[PDB]
């Protein structure tokens, strides 16, 4: 759980900034395509409660 | 000897060893197949839908000012712009995905609208024996990625039989030139025509 | 390799309209290599 | 608990000051892809 805490908060961490995404920066959206891409959403819901 | 712009390839795998060409219907089936050619003496394959040219290709920074706007032949770490010569469309990468397996792995398809969005591949290098600025020659091996999604147009073979994918596994390509620029009033393969001498018809079991 | 990387800096400014400082601090460091390679490259064949 | 002791350096190599940064970030992602064992296997999937 210590490691997976890791993997998650790194990504996080390199989540384009939201300015960026108020320009079309298409290589910046591209990136939050893919982390968007990686994870489900609620799977974290569960983790969360 | 060497590739060049608007001129024909045809994608081909390996994989006993078996060679897959990949092909795509369109117009219905908008998404893509594979289709083995290692057994050609018994049955032939359908090379109508696996017709690719090479209608442009770009450098890396070069197609980036023409998103915010005659034969060229082409190296490493080029972009590139397919077409599928049959249906007048572009190969692309498409949003979805046909895995169903939380695996991650895009899946290929075709497009209609000429947005450089997710039409364009870079290749790249096998080995390291050729590297970038160098040209593609005849028959060498090829990696090719997405410039939307950064992913690899790969064989899978986990869901039971074969298909293609993009995702984070590379695979080897051939790129085999199938037609070059040919001479105006002179025959080669995948020419439509008719036999008069009156026409070669047959009936409208019709054999 | 000179000649690519010099190109694709082209592509990159291309679409800007004016240049600032640094960008052609840049710029005129790459031709004044690429004068002494050509002038480098006629050296060896202004004997014929 | 070996792969952790990465990690925590990483992730001071993209954020700082509470900002993340550009070019760093658009390069390891480009980088922790070409290799998917390195990301946890129940993700690789549970």
């Amino acid at each position: 759980m210590s490691f997976y805490a890791a993997l998650i908060d790194l990504l996080g961490r390199c989540a384009p900034e939201m300015h960026l995404i108020q320009a079309g920066k298409g290589e910046a959206l591209r990136i939050r395509a893919i982390l968007r891409s990686l994870v489900p959403l609620d799977d974290l819901v569960g983790i969360i409660s | 000897q060497f590739l060049r712009t608007d001129d024909e390839v045809v994608l081909q795998c390996s994989a006993e060893q078996l060679k897959l060409c990949l092909a795509a219907e369109g117009f219905g089936n908008r998404l893509c197949f594979l289709e083995p050619t290692s057994n050609a003496q018994n049955v032939p394959p359908d090379l109508a839908i696996c017709c690719f040219t090479l209608e442009q290709s770009l450098s890396v920074r070069a197609l980036q000012e023409m998103l915010a706007n005659g034969h060229r032949t082409l190296l490493y770490g080029h972009a590139i712009l397919l077409r599928h010569a049959h249906s007048r469309m572009y190969l692309s990468c498409l949003t979805t995905s046909r895995s169903m397996t939380d695996k991650l792995a895009f899946d290929v398809g075709l497009q209609e609208d000429a947005t450089g969005e997710a039409c364009w591949w870079t290749m790249h290098p096998a080995s390291k024996q050729r590297s970038e600025g160098e040209k593609v020659r005849v028959g060498d091996d090829l990696i090719l990625v997405s410039v939307s999604s950064e992913r690899y147009l790969h064989l899978s073979t986990a869901s039971g039989e074969l298909q293609v994918d993009a995702s984070f596994m590379q695979t080897l390509w051939n790129m085999n030139p199938i037609c070059s620029c040919c001479e105006e009033g002179y025959v080669t393969g995948g020419h439509v025509l008719r036999l008069f001498h009156e026409c070669l018809t047959i009936s409208a079991q019709r054999r | 390799r000179l000649q690519e990387s010099i190109s694709d800096f082209y592509w990159y400014y291309s679409g800007k309209d004016v240049i600032e400082e640094q960008g052609k601090r840049n710029f005129s460091k790459a031709m004044s290599v690429a004068k002494q390679v050509f002038n480098s490259l006629t050296e060896y064949i202004q004997g014929p | 608990c070996g792969g952790e002791r990465y990690l925590d350096f990483l992730r001071f190599a993209v954020f700082v000051n509470g900002e993340s940064v550009e070019e760093n970030a658009n390069v390891v992602v480009r980088l922790l892809i070409r290799k998917p064992e390195c990301f946890g296997p129940a993700l690789r999937g549970s």
